[PDB]
């Protein structure tokens, strides 16, 4: 009546890709860690843009978009920037926002690229990630955008642009051990690629008292956090959860006399 | 464009190359408008002196 | 009008790998070979640019 | 107000109750000018 | 404006309260939380552990409605156990887990600071 | 003229007398929800706020309602007008201070359209009785009305791109008269054909099939989540089937706790071999056939469209004739929310792998179709050479074209039994076929067999250019290919020459269609 | 508002004489001239 | 059946076959107003 | 061959078509003329010496695919397709959203409609082209799987992947433009345009005046919401009563650009742009090549859809019940086909009648892709991590966004504003007047017997009044 011991082994380890595995442990709380990768792993992302002037061929409404799906370096003070909605500032405030600032005119008669090299903030902290360039808009002889905009904190339930990974996969029984599938014929599907079967083979013998185990991962990144900073903040991020509504629980249960 | 007579709405055969058999909108207008094939070439005229 | 920012299936960074896609055209390479050359191996991200149309270098012809 | 040449985009200042033409390009067609009181959109 | 904000989905309003307990009267020994603002990350992590205890005889979840967010839970127990006691026992053993886990990964990538090969 | 002034269809007696234009009344998009109960709909918010019915303040409800009445037009559940005795009409969105108004014995609160109301919804063209049937309100986020799938026989409606009109009654004696009449759960056997009209469809019923068959073991864990959908269960777990490694629990063992009260049936499933009640295992039936519900739980047997759907003696109307209108809602409820949560597990879908077939099955195709050609040669070389005797009341050409449709319908059909013939359990077209959800026997051998035999009013192809069909055969060509037989299958392609004949005959189907609708539409107004 | 209130039960037609057609109509002596409004 | 039998009763009831069409319900022992809703208002009504 | 290799150069060397019917290798043929000729339909084929049909052939046809118009030449093997289907889409891929004209920045049209990322198929016909179907397209190459997934895509519906909409997929933009025109219909009785003031002009409502300018237009660049007032045009009384132009109800739009000119009799008018951005979302109606029509069921993240053994999850999800009873074969082989030309590099050929590829061949490609040659694959559930016990066929095919959008077709009454002269319900500012209750909902209303409803439905909700009435006579009072 008690937990596991769930033990991990990491493969590969780049600056965009973590591959591990995550042995004994249950099939329910290695997906609800799947999802967290995703949705509740907080980072930096554009929300709030005004423009001054704007004459390129793209309306207003499609540069403000094209703003808020570059990825900011987010990597340390994350943890340091309240929710914009509880920090007792007015509006914004250097304690829950970032500021930045675009402003080209296009004067020479050969075409002009508005990368994200012009993005100009005034924390050195978060800049967009250039350390090739994000197109935002090509401008002519005689034409000029100009712009401010803070970049909030959230996480992606709000809006996916503040996701901080690409396709995140996951698998688990490299061969039907435990026939969660059902293939017609088993003869013309393509071997795994963790799969441990000889060459001559389809799937490995049925087993009737089995248990998933030994899932394995592979978490890329889009830029903003270390492939293995968004591992441990998720981690930590669900733990959280859980520890807060204990509180919520014995705090109902108590006020039942 | 509400007469029940059929003839004037079914496929000719001499339709072949000349307009297309598929395109036609549904309704009451089904087979009264039509478009024509990718080649056909409608003559413009002149004298036969 | 303009290559996206990010795939919409994976949310993999796509906006960034226009310009080099036509470079590598532009020497010998074939579709196949630029598009493994960039690192875009799943099927949903190689979409993105085998099929986009350019429309925003037609739309600076007209003087403003 | 203020408005912008429909060829020339040389700005010109119409008073109310005036003909609707240009100046240097004698032309007929005016667009008025961007406004300046400001609006905030969303990066959503 | 007929869709709702996207904050709706998280974010409790004043008058809510996340937790809520009632007792079931069909059987005894029964128990149904109903938690506010969640869905199924955190509906799938409890009942795959309350199965775990050889003293409970139910246990299950439901989102009555993808479109609202709001989950249900049911418990039975043996007549020696409480529901309540069933449910604080599980989530003590979920955080036992996690915390568990999260030292034997920080071991791991700096296991490899230089590398083992 | 004053005689001109009330003509006809809009003058003033035939368009402004009993047809008119009312209010109350709202308009939108239909999506499917199967988490409503058959009696319900959907509304959004932004029609809920907008629609209002007066309710009389009464010492029972009067804190609640100037509870209403301090919030006005701003929160959702609030109110926009009160009527006081004098017939004054004040409007609340306005008035100063909200504080002032103190409701009294005899007035009449305007409030907001609230969960619970009830509604009467129907759809564009009204046929019969149950093209209009009463609703309840439930209040969802988005903007579209929602409702379940079972009712959409009625109202023969789908789901793409349609829209229903609701009313809501005003007054209190109106909404009481549709509360105990016209009620859905109150109209789902008709009088026009006494059998139900209502009954599980398509997706439902492929895995009510499935989910009944003799072998479908379910572990303790997932009978616990099924359990825990049932709105009618009594709170205590069946004794498993099989009591050993693991209790493991059957599909008929699970579904007999859905079925109502203790009624009796005897069905037979779409498989039944005729031969069977003859010999021995009359009462075995190595197939699982023959239903039999006896004391209200499945002993044997699969369900399939012939025992659940809208058909006489099925099981939803022994149900509704023994146990009444308020049981078979929750039967109706329950077994789709069951199955439902089931399938997700079990999961269903359609590919290209079940739309092929083994080697043999091509080959043999292909002779079969080599010899109807040959039989049509010889029986128009035998015409020519004046060797063919006409029947009583049949001419040469009427007699040898009936011998030529003789054979080109055998030759369809003994080909289609053959592609019938090849498939297999795991197949999914035989899996809606079978189950009566969607399709039928024919579509599988067009699929996968041949397509067959074209015709235009009745007749083969006829010679359109002059003594030709297309002007790529020879003159006088009375062939199985050159007058319509397409003997390609659908997964293999046409020729453009049979490509040109399919789009023949769908176009005549296709306009008959249009013609229908007119014609019994007029007659039937004339009627009533 | 003083009065009561009643239901139809039959409806009868006919002509109607010159007599009640000058008893109950209300601009007395009658419509003289052809022009509306003066001022 | 009671549909079949209660139509093919009131088609034949008044003795002699009237077609269920425009001067099939011109002709019974029927009210002034209901013949106004009938494209022939004013005259049947001037004539009642 | 003399005629071909001299034909692919036409660029600088001045030989084209007209060169070609004046040395007597094409003739052109009436339909009357078309009777007295014997025609093969291809060369290599029908003009063999053998024991043959005919031997005295008179012309022969260039490509038999030249028998088809315009809207039904971009469809991808409809050789396969059962007949009506070809109608249906002809008439269907004339209503899909994509770019309609290159200076769409110029022209103020009403009503247009713009795609943001137009894609050229995977899958082409040779005879498109000739008509500019890779230059201006319509459409997006979105990966489809044919599979029952939660119910939410049953008769005729999609479920769509909602982390991909969040990506740009099928996002668009809305245009709409309105006329104002400035007259003097009489000598005094004149009109101009001003910001109408509270105390001077009378015949105002409660707008907010605010946004206009000293002219009585709005500037462009802000943004005008519902129930707005745009243009202040005051007329002068024989004092000074305006009147003015307002929105529609529930555009939230921003405004573009605002024009000044003389129109045709030399009145002074302007036009007034409105943008507004579309998002995709659950009532929105799709549609394939191939005439399968069909809205938006529910959308699912990415976090809950179904996934690969390399986590390609499908952008749109349609119910394997669409396909045997119409038999849209075309549309399971493009999907097979264009599998094989994302992996090779290549853009596929569908030319009707060339046939050129069996559905084995490429299932066999698909395989050597990796992807299972049956183009079906082994697809994870998103929820609980099993595997799924059949094999779902999955693939890239190319879908459009059709015109019928949901935000245009809502609308509800309940206590709005009725005529004047008959005080029937009437339509108001706000778009939305009452639903007609006709004469077939008349008689379902009897048959059930419900007769208090169908009074309140004719009388209370419609046209309410009270009359006196004499009691010896029969007459008003
Ligand atoms: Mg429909
Ligand atoms: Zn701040
Ligand atoms: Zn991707
Ligand atoms: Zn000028
Ligand atoms: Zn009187």
């Amino acid at each position: 009546p008690y937990a596991n011991q769930p033990t991990v082994r990491i493969t590969e380890l780049t600056d965009e890709n973590v591959k591990f595995i995550i042995e004994n442990t249950d099939l329910a709380v290695a997906n609800s860690i799947r999802r967290v990768f995703i949705a509740e792993v907080p980072i930096i992302a554009i929300d709030w843009v005004q423009i001054d002037a704007n004459s390129s061929v793209l309306h207003d409404e499609f540069i403000a978009h094209r703003l808020g799906l570059i990825p900011l370096t987010s990597d340390d003070i994350v943890d340091k920037l309240q929710y914009s909605r509880d920090c007792t500032c007015e509006e914004f405030c250097p304690e829950c926002s970032v500021e930045f600032t675009l402003d080209v005119r296009c004067n020479e008669d050969q075409t002009r690229h508005v990368t994200s090299r012009d993005l100009i903030s005034n924390s050195p902290r978060v800049i967009p990630v250039t350390s090739d360039d994000i197109l935002i808009v090509k401008l002519r002889k005689g034409q000029e955008l100009r712009l401010r905009a803070y970049a909030k904190k959230g996480f992606g339930k709000e809006h996916a642009k503040w996701n901080p990974t690409a396709g995140v996969a996951f698998e688990y029984d490299p061969d039907n051990a435990l026939r969660h599938t059902v293939y017609p014929k088993p003869e013309e599907w393509p071997k795994s690629e963790y799969s441990e079967l000889d060459e001559d083979e389809s799937q490995a013998p049925y087993d009737p008292n089995g248990k998933p185990e030994r899932f394995y991962y592979n978490v890329e990144s889009c830029g903003s956090l270390r492939p293995e900073t968004i591992v441990l903040s998720a981690l930590s991020g669900l733990k959280k959860k859980l520890s807060d509504l204990q509180t919520q629980l014995s705090h109902e249960i108590q006020s039942d006399v | 464009r509400d007469g029940k007579l059929a003839k004037p709405r079914q496929l000719h055969n001499t339709l072949w190359g000349m307009v297309c058999p598929a395109e036609t909108p549904e309704g009451h207008a089904v087979g009264l408008v039509k478009n024509l094939a990718l080649m056909a070439y409608i003559s413009v005229g002149s004298q036969p002196s | 009008m303009i290559i996206p920012v990010r795939c919409f299936t994976c949310g993999k960074i796509v906006g960034n790998k226009w310009e080099a896609y036509l470079g590598l055209l532009q020497a010998e390479y074939t579709e196949g070979d630029a598009l493994d050359a960039l690192g875009l191996k799943r099927y949903c991200c190689r979409r993105m640019l085998l099929a986009h149309v350019d429309l925003i270098e037609k739309l600076l012809n007209y003087a403003p | 107000m203020i408005y912008i040449c429909g060829e020339c985009h040389t700005e010109n200042e119409i008073k109310s109750r005036d003909p609707i033409r240009c100046r240097e390009c004698g032309y007929r067609i005016m667009y008025k000018k961007r406004t300046k009181r400001l609006v905030v959109f969303d990066a959503r | 404006m007929n869709a709702p904000p996207a904050f709706e989905s998280f974010l409790l309003f004043e008058g809510e309260k996340k937790i809520t307990i009632n007792k079931d009267t069909k059987v005894p020994n029964a128990c149904l939380f109903t938690i506010n603002k969640e869905d199924h990350t955190l509906g799938n992590i409890i009942k795959s552990q309350l199965l775990k205890d050889p003293q409970v005889l139910f246990a299950g979840y439901k989102v009555p409605h993808p479109l609202e967010h709001k989950i249900i839970i049911r418990v039975q127990t043996t007549p020696d156990y409480s529901p309540q006691e069933a449910f604080t026992n599980a989530i003590t053993d979920l955080i036992s887990e996690l915390s568990l886990l999260e030292e034997r990964f920080r071991v791991a990538i700096k296991d490899k600071q230089e590398g083992i090969e | 003229s004053l005689k001109q002034r009330l003509k006809g269809k809009e003058g003033r007696v035939r368009g402004n007398l009993m047809g008119k234009r009312v209010d109350f009344s709202a308009r939108t998009v239909i999506t499917p929800d199967p988490n409503l109960s058959i009696d319900q709909v959907g509304v959004p918010r932004s029609i809920a706020a907008n629609m209002t019915f007066a309710e009389i303040v009464t010492p029972f409800n009067i804190d609640r309602l100037q509870e209403l009445v301090r919030r006005g037009n701003s929160q959702y559940p609030g109110a926009k007008y009160i009527i006081r005795d004098n017939g004054d009409r004040i409007d609340l969105r306005f008035h100063p201070k909200p504080s002032d108004l103190h409701l009294q014995t005899g007035y009449k609160v305007e409030r907001h359209m609230c969960d619970g109301d009830i509604v009467i919804f129907n759809r564009q063209p009204t046929l019969h009785k149950m093209s209009m049937m009463g609703h309840r309100v439930r209040i969802l986020p988005w903007s579209t009305f929602r409702l379940n799938l079972s009712v959409t026989t009625p109202y023969n409606a789908d789901f793409d791109g349609d829209e229903m009109n609701l009313h809501l009654p005003q007054s209190l004696e109106t909404r009481a008269e549709i509360q105990e009449l016209a009620m859905v759960p109150r109209m789902i056997v008709t009088p026009q054909s006494n059998r139900p009209v209502m009954g599980i469809v398509q997706d439902t019923l492929t895995a009510v099939r499935k989910f009944t068959k003799r072998d479908v073991f379910l572990e303790r864990g997932e009978v616990m989540n099924l359990l825990m959908f049932l709105s009618t269960w009594d709170g205590k777990v069946p004794q498993p089937a099989i009591l050993k490694p693991r209790p493991l629990w059957t599909g008929k063992q699970i579904f007999s706790l859905i079925i109502p009260g203790h009624i009796n049936c005897i069905r037979t499933h779409s498989t039944h071999p005729d031969d069977e009640d003859s010999g021995p295992y009359k009462h075995i039936s190595p197939g699982d056939t023959k239903v039999v519900v006896e004391n209200g739980e499945l002993i044997m047997g699969i369900l399939c469209k012939k025992s659940l759907g809208t058909s006489a003696g099925s099981l939803v109307h022994i149900s509704y004739l023994e146990m009444g209108h308020d049981i078979t809602r929750l039967f109706y409820s329950n077994i789709q929310t069951v199955i439902n949560n089931w399938l997700l597990i079990e999961g269903h879908t359609i590919g290209i792998g079940d739309s092929i077939a083994d080697s043999k099955t091509y080959q043999d195709i292909q002779n079969t179709i080599k010899k109807a050609k040959q039989d049509v040669i010889e029986v128009i070389e035998k015409a020519h050479n004046n060797e063919l005797e006409p029947t009583p009341g049949n001419t040469l050409r009427q007699t040898f074209e009936n011998q030529v449709n003789r054979i080109l319908n055998d030759a369809r059909d003994k080909t289609g039994s053959s592609a019938q013939k090849s498939l297999s359990e795991y197949n999914n077209f035989k899996s809606m076929v079978v189950s009566g959800a969607k399709g039928s026997k024919i579509n599988i051998s067009q699929v996968i067999a041949v397509v067959g035999q074209q015709n235009v009013e009745g007749k083969r192809i006829p010679f359109g250019f002059k003594h030709r069909t297309l002007p790529h055969f020879i003159k006088d060509d009375y062939g199985p290919e050159s007058r319509g037989f397409v003997e390609n299958s659908y997964l293999a392609g046409l020729t453009p020459t049979e490509f040109f004949f399919h789009a023949m005959g769908g176009r005549e189907g296709l306009i008959d269609t249009a013609v229908k609708t007119a014609e019994t539409g007029y007659i039937q107004r004339r009627l009533i | 508002s003083a009065c009561p209130l009643r239901t139809i039960k039959r409806v009868q037609f006919g002509v109607l004489s010159p007599d009640e057609l000058k008893r109950m109509s209300v601009t007395e002596g009658g419509i003289k001239y052809p022009e509306t409004t003066e001022g | 059946y009671r549909h079949l039998a209660l139509l093919c009763d009131t088609m034949t009831c008044r003795g002699h076959l009237m077609a269920i069409t425009r001067h099939g319900v011109n002709r019974q022992d029927t009210g002034p107003l209901m013949k106004c809703s009938f494209e022939e208002t004013v005259d049947v009504l001037m004539e009642a | 061959k003399r005629h071909i290799d001299q034909l692919k150069e036409r660029e600088y060397n001045n030989y084209s078509w007209q060169d070609l019917v004046a040395s007597g290798v094409v003739e052109y043929i009436d339909t009357l003329e078309e009777e007295t000729v014997m025609l093969a339909m291809t060369p290599d084929d029908l003009q063999e010496k053998e024991v043959a049909y005919c031997s005295t052939y008179t012309h022969c046809e260039i490509h038999p695919s030249m028998i088809l118009g315009v809207c039904a030449s971009i469809i991808p093997f409809p050789d396969h397709n059962q007949s009506p289907r070809n109608t249906y889409q002809s008439a269907m891929g004339k209503q899909a959203m994509g770019v309609y004209i290159t200076n769409f920045h110029v022209r103020m049209d009403t009503l247009a409609h713009v795609l943001y990322y137009p894609q050229k198929p995977l899958v082409t016909t040779r005879s498109m082209e000739y008509l500019r179907f890779r230059e201006l397209p319509a459409g997006i190459n979105s990966i489809v799987a044919i599979a029952s997934y939660t119910g939410y895509n049953q008769e005729d519906s999609v479920i769509m992947n909602r982390s991909a909409v969040d990506r740009g997929f099928f996002r668009s933009v809305f245009y709409r433009s309105y006329k104002e025109q400035e007259s003097k219909k009489g000598f005094d009785q004149e009109e101009v345009f001003e910001k109408p003031t509270r105390e001077t002009c009378q015949g105002m409502r409660h707008a907010i005046y605010d946004k206009l300018d000293d002219d009585g237009l709005i500037a462009p660049g802000v943004r005008v919401s519902g129930d707005d007032v745009i243009i202040g045009k005051t007329v002068t009384l024989p004092t000074k009563r305006d009147c003015s132009t307002f929105l529609r109800t529930s555009e939230t739009g921003i405004v573009d650009q605002v024009m000044v000119t003389l129109n045709q009799e030399g009145y002074k008018f302007c036009k007034i742009r409105v943008r507004s951005v579309r998002i995709p979302q659950i009532g929105d109606k799709f549609a394939s090549r191939h005439g399968q029509k069909g809205t938006c069921g529910i959308q699912y993240r990415q976090e809950d859809m179904p996934f690969t053994c390399e986590g390609i999850t499908p952008d749109i999800i349609i119910n394997p019940h669409a396909i045997p009873s119409r038999m849209t074969i075309g549309h399971l082989i493009e999907c097979l086909q264009g599998k094989v030309s994302a992996n090779k590099g290549e853009i596929g050929d569908a030319t009707p009648f060339n046939d050129a590829v069996n559905v084995q061949k490429i299932s066999n490609l698909l395989s050597d892709y990796g992807y299972h040659l049956r183009g079906n694959e082994v697809l994870y559930n998103g929820f609980t991590g099993r595997k799924i016990t059949s094999q779902i066929f999955i693939g890239p095919t190319y879908y459009q966004r059709l015109k019928h959008m949901v935000d245009d077709k809502i609308h509800s009454r309940a206590r709005g504003p009725i005529q004047i002269l008959n005080r029937q319900p009437m339509e108001g500012r706000s778009r939305d007047g009452g639903l007609r209750f006709g004469e077939m909902e008349r008689d379902c209303q009897i048959a059930h017997g419900a007769a208090q409803f169908l009074r309140e439905r004719l009388f209370e909700a419609s046209d309410p009044y009270q009359v006196h009435v004499c009691n010896l006579c029969g007459i008003m009072a």
